[PDB]
Formats: structure tokens, sequence, C-alpha cells
């Protein structure tokens, strides 16, 4: 009984979500600069920061998704949630990588999620397979324009059905990118575990 | 207590290599070569227009030229509304319910 | 266009039960 | 001597034409195939100095010349022609490529063999074994100067996880020849658009657009990190993927007559300037191809609109070139116009994905000569008439996710839109 009330106990009570965001600065098309930057853009980090507030991990009492208490994997981490709905992003601009050990870490956490949001201000277009990940169903790439306009473009895999309220090639402003591309995530993720 | 979220980390603008070259389709060796007859097969931007598009081409340059002063000038106040705001955007900036 | 518990009493009591609760 | 003997043994092409297929017409195909295939054994396996260069190459154009000059015949449909023209063509065009490529050959010469090709141009072996030849150029053209394998490459690895004829004296495949070489095989069939018969046409641009995509992806395929730990600097050397567009502008403006043509040449440049440029085109190039898009969106035929459409998705837009506003509002036109018509083959995805990608624009874009209430409108219009009639559920999954973009973005710029209300009354009944 004590076994079973504590495993009761360990299951959630809210809709729990992970999601990975990732970073590109110009002329960067390898694996390991794109995983060693430390800091982004101030567009990237204002867009960032309407994703949800910030959490210290060291007493944060709420869900965690795979990150640790030690402060290996990260100080803070932006944190968004509700009265059902939980989820926790995986910036991977706050994540220290400043040894081998400490890349491989990075890579083996943020491979494990189903959806992507690859921020690039690369003069290229993202290709698929710069970034190896077993999962990874759902990336939502956003390319920054003139105007402060932004570009939204999105791959799925060919099972998942059509899911979110941002369409492939949608093109919007700079107030409803945090709120469009969160939503746009839970939805992804909420198909995603239907499948 | 009460729930004070962390504040954000400072962005640095300077991430990133940048390049500045100059791009050829042909070495410039080639270029020494003097032209024949073959190389005039594709037709210059200036020949392709003929008598009956003029007045057209006319009035598409002038359109366009006042697109370009109109995006310059939204390109300045598009930059200029973005230098007057400040790092944590009020309009965008996510916080916890009170 | 060309085109196990039943799940919706559960969601009622689980409504009810979170309007009830968290509601304010 | 071997001089002495093709000069001797030109003659057995200029023989007269035969009356009497079944005997004297098979013996004479004989043995001109015969000829011909002995030409092409010497042309591989023998070395000769440029006099006999010249005296051959001079031979075969005679040859060419005389043999394929008797258009004035309708109803005869011999096969003596075009049976020696299927094997003529890809022997000279061989030997003179490999002529270029061992000696030097004067500039008379190159005027000669272009005039004669430029004047029998009305042949649809000829055009086959240009591109066959074209293609094989451009094949030597990627393997050299950009030291890119087109059997294998980065790309498709990752899928499956001085010259003599420059003045000098070096022979042999160098980038210095390879280029110039396939620069100027390029123009021998002359001004394209000069063709008159429509079928020949079709397929000339046909391969156009098949050359223009493996330029592309040789350009793509190029500055990849093969380690996956460093990445390159790009190289100084890159394909010219915007060279036949004087070519496709003016085949764009031909009459009705050449309604495929102008489909392919519109397909063409349409998936041309949709990509990432490198350099940033000229004012000229960018009014030409405005005029031009211009007058395809406003069009009459469907055809037209259709291959416009489906072909431009709103990546032409995300790369912000120059003086692009004029073609948001002829885009509204084209899309409103494609998606009235009920035609179950229009490509209504591209369609309505084009219409709800502009939803931002007006309200960004204040005070654009191409008014701002009148255009908001009437893409609300469209948008309202699309999501309650659209047949096909994707594009209406597509027009009711950009009617909740558009109300999202008339709440938070605070329009007090009265059409918003109507917006929300369409999403309730869905």
């Amino acid at each position: 009984l004590l076994r079973e009330l504590k495993n009761l106990d360990s299951r959630q009570c809210r809709e729990t979500h992970k999601i990975a965001v990732f970073y590109i600065a110009e002329g960067q098309e390898d694996k390991c600069s794109i995983l060693s930057n430390e800091r982004g853009s101030q567009a990237y980090e204002d867009f960032v920061a309407g994703l949800g507030w910030e959490v210290d991990l060291s007493t944060h009492c709420g869900f965690m998704g795979g990150l640790q208490r030690n402060g290996s994997t990260g100080q803070t981490a932006p944190y968004y949630a509700t009265s059902t709905v939980e989820v926790i992003f995986h910036v991977s601009t706050r994540m220290p990588s400043d040894s081998d050990d400490s890349l491989t870490k990075k890579l083996r956490h943020l491979g494990n999620d189903e959806v992507h949001i690859v921020w690039s201000e690369h003069s290229r277009d993202y290709r698929r397979g710069i970034i190896p990940t077993a999962f990874g169903d759902v990336s939502i790439i956003i390319y920054p324009m003139k105007n402060h306009m932004f570009f939204i473009a999105i791959t799925k895999k060919p099972e998942v059905p059509f899911f979110g309220p941002l369409f492939d090639g949608a093109i919007v402003s700079g107030k409803l990118l945090p709120s469009l591309v969160c939503a746009t995530c839970i939805n992804a993720s909420r198909a995603v575990k239907c499948l | 207590k009460l729930f004070v979220p962390e504040p954000r980390p400072v962005p640095k603008n300077d991430v990133g290599f940048k390049y500045s070259v100059k791009h050829r389709p042909f070495p410039e060796e080639v270029d020494k070569i003097p032209f024949v007859k073959a190389d005039l097969s594709i037709p210059d931007l200036h020949e392709i227009v003929t008598e009956e598009l003029e007045e057209r081409h006319e009035k598409l340059r002038s359109g366009m030229a006042q697109q370009i002063a109109y995006e310059i000038h939204l390109e300045q106040q598009s930059e200029e509304e973005l230098q007057k705001r400040s790092f944590p955007d009020p309009v965008t900036d996510c916080k916890p319910p009170p | 266009v060309k085109s196990s518990l039943e799940l919706i009493p559960l969601t009622a009591r689980m409504v009810m039960a979170h309007l009830v609760n968290h509601l304010g | 001597l071997l001089q002495v003997f093709l000069t001797n043994s030109a003659n057995i092409f200029l023989l007269e034409p035969c009356a009497e297929v079944p005997v004297l017409l098979k013996e004479q195909v004989d043995a001109c195939k015969a000829v011909l295939i002995i030409f092409r054994r010497m042309i591989m396996e023998l070395t000769m100095n440029k006099k006999t260069w010249e005296q051959m190459l001079q031979i075969l154009l005679r040859i060419t010349e005389a043999v394929m000059q008797k258009p004035k015949d309708k109803q005869i449909k011999d096969l003596f022609a075009q049976s020696l023209a299927g094997l003529l063509f890809r022997t000279l065009m061989v030997a003179w490529i490999r002529a270029n490529l061992c000696v030097y050959i004067s500039r008379e010469l190159w005027d000669d063999f272009l005039g004669v090709l430029s004047s029998l141009t009305e042949w649809e072996e000829l055009i086959n074994e240009w591109a066959n030849i074209m293609d094989s150029l451009t094949a030597v053209l990627a393997r050299t100067v950009y030291g890119v394998e087109m059997t294998n490459l980065p790309l498709d690895k990752l899928s499956e996880q001085c010259s003599i004829i420059a003045g000098g004296s070096l022979t042999g495949w160098h980038p210095d020849s390879a280029a110039v070489l396939w620069r100027r095989v390029l123009g021998i069939l002359g001004d394209v658009n000069n063709i008159q018969s429509p079928k020949i046409h079709a397929r000339v641009f046909c391969y156009l657009y098949e050359l223009w995509y493996k330029l592309a992806k040789i350009r793509d395929n190029l500055a990849i990190s093969l380690d996956n730990q460093s990445s390159p600097s790009p190289p100084v050397l890159i394909p010219p993927l915007r060279m036949f567009a004087s070519w496709l502008f003016k085949a764009a403006t031909l009459p009705n007559e050449y309604k495929e043509g102008k489909l392919q040449a519109y397909r063409l440049i349409c998936a041309m300037m949709t990509r990432r440029q490198d350099v940033l085109p000229n004012s000229d190039f960018l009014v030409h191809f405005y005029l031009v898009m211009h007058l395809g969106l406003t069009s009459e035929d469907q055809d037209i609109l259709n291959t416009i459409i489906r072909h431009c998705p709103p990546r032409f837009f995300s790369l912000g070139f120059p003086g692009f506003s004029m073609l948001v509002g002829d885009f509204i036109t084209a899309a409103a116009r494609v998606l009235s018509t009920d035609i179950l083959t229009a490509p209504r995805s591209e369609a309505v994905t084009v219409l709800g990608s502009l939803v931002c624009f007006p309200n960004t874009y204040q005070e654009i000569p191409l008014g701002t209430e009148d255009v908001k409108h009437y893409l609300i219009n469209i948008l309202l008439k699309n999501a309650t009639e659209e047949p096909n559920e994707y594009a209406r999954c597509i027009a009711v996710c950009s009617l909740g973009v558009w109300i999202c973005e008339e709440l938070a710029q605070c329009t007090s839109h009265p059409q918003v209300k109507e917006a929300i009354n369409v999403i309730g009944v869905t």
C-alpha cells in the first residue's frame, strides 16, 4: 500500500509538455557551433522571454522534464503553466557548454523532445539532419524578416496530421509571435502524444 | 513568500561569424578570352524590351522607385521604434498571474 | 467538404471537481 | 593521307537522293552509316594537327548543311534525311568538342558553326542531341571547376545517411577551358525564342528548367561540412543560377501559340526567384521581373494563374526583395480569381496558403499604394467567403487558421474593426 501510494503521488495532476528551443547565428552550419552558443540576439532573447517567466531550478517544485537540481543542466529556464497545462522549455542558450561532456549531456537532453523551435538567422535555409535526434516529429522554424516581421515554416513527419493554428509559410508580426508559437507547440505535442 | 521570477539574462548582439566576399561564377582568367558570336546568344536586358512595352516599362520603373522610397521610410520608422523600446517588452513579457 | 470507462462521464466529473476546487 | 581520304569520302553523303526506298535508299543509308561510324572511330583513337582538325570540321559542316537543306517537301517523308541526321548531329557535336579541347580553333569557324546550326533549328533530333551534350558538359564542369562529384554528393550522402583553347599550351579538362566551352556551347542554338515550332520551344524550355535544377542542386551541395564539426567559409566561386532569365523574360511575351513555352518559362522563373539570393539583383532586373510577374498574374488563361500560383510559396515574400508591394495586391487578386473557379485540379492549398500569408501585411504596411482599409476589407471578404465554401478539407483548415490569426492580429493592434464579430460568428458555426 505504501509503494502504491508513493507511485500514485508520483504521477502528475496536470498536462505536461516538453519543448526544445535552439538558436542559430550567421555562418553556423555544424552541430558543434550550434550547440555551443551561450547567448543570442536581442530579438531572440525577447522572443524567449515571451514564452514564460524564469524559474530557479535549485528551488523549483514544479515540473522538471529531465533537468537536474545540481545546476549542471543550467540555472534558469523559462516556465509557462496554467490551471491545467504546464510547459517547460529546454532553451539551448541557458545550458553551459564549456566541456565535451557538457555537450553530450545537452545533446542527449535536447534530443529526447518531440517539438523543436529552431530559431534561425542564418543566410541559408535550415536543413534537416544538422542536429541528429531520434525524435523531432515537428520542427517549427523562424526566419526573421525586415520591418520586425517574421516568417514561420513547419516541417513534420508524414504520419502527424494537421495540428497547429499556424499554417506552413505563415507570416506574423512580432507581437503575435510568442502566443502563436506557444499554442502551436502545445497543439503539436498533443498531436504527437495522440499518435 | 511571493513568487518573484528570476531576471532575464542580458543578450549580446555580436554573436556568430560575418563574411563579406566577392562571388564570381567563373575565374578571372576566363574574362581575358575575347568573346565570339556564340557568346551573344543570350540577349542583354537592354535589348529585351520592345516598342510595345516602353510606356509600361517606364510606369513600372516609376512605381518601383516610389515603392523603394516608401520602404526606406518604413524601415527608418521601424528601426526608430525598435530602438525606442526596452529589452523587457511589456506588451509581450509573460508574467505569473497575481 | 468532400470528406473502459466512457470518456464523457470521466471528463464531466473532472471538470466539475476542477471548477469546484480551483475557480478563484 | 587521312586528309585526302576524308576529302574524297565526303562525296558519299553528297550522293543524289533516290526514289526507290527498298534498295537504293537502303544501300545509300548503309554506306553513309559506315562512313560516319569510321569517322567516329577515327575521331577518338587518333592524333592529328590543327590543319586536319580544321579540314574535318569543314567537311562535317558542309555535309550537314548539304544533306539537311531540303525542307520544301511536306507530303514526302523519306527516312533518309532523319536517319542520317540522327547520327550526323551527334558526330558533328562530338568532333567539335574534341577539336576545341585539343587544338586552337579560329573564331571564323566558330561563327560558321553557329550560323549553320541556327539555320537548322527546326529538327527535334538536333534538340535532343544538344540536350544530351549539354548534360555531359555540365557534368564535366561540375566535376572540374567546382570540385563536386555529380554521382556522389555530401547532400546525397546525408540523404543516404594555360589552356590551349585559351591561348596557352595545356591540353585537357581545365577550369579555363571547361568554363568557356560550356558558355559557348550553351548558345549554339542561338536565341531560342526565334524557334518556330511550338513543340521544339517547349522541349528546349523543359530541358532548360532541368538544367537550372541541376545547377541549383550543385549550388546547394557546395560548402558543406562533411565532419559536422566546423562550418567552412562559402567559396568565392558559385554556379550562375540566374543566367537564363534573359531568355525567359522574352519568352513570356510570346503570342498565344507558344502557350506551353510560356507556362514552362513561368515555372522556371518562379522557381528561380523563390530561393535565397547570394548577390542582390540589379534594379533593371527587378523592374523586368516585376513587369513580367504583373503581366502574368493579370492574364486571362487559368493555366497561367495555376502555374504561377502553384509554384510560388510565400517564401518570395520572405526574401524581402526591394519594392515588392504591388505584388501583394496582384497576388490577392490572383488568389481570388483562382479560388472563384471550382475546378478540382486548381492549386487550392497553395492558393489559400498564399492568401493567408498576406494576412498581416496591410496592418504593418500602412498607406501602401497597392487603400489600406479597402485592401483589408477585400482580403477579409475573400477569407470569409473561402472559410465557408472550400470543398477541400486542407484548404478549409488553412482558411480557418488564417482567420484565427487575423482575429488575433486585429485584437492585438486594437483596430476595432467591425468585421471581427463576423469572423467570430464564422468560427462559432464551424
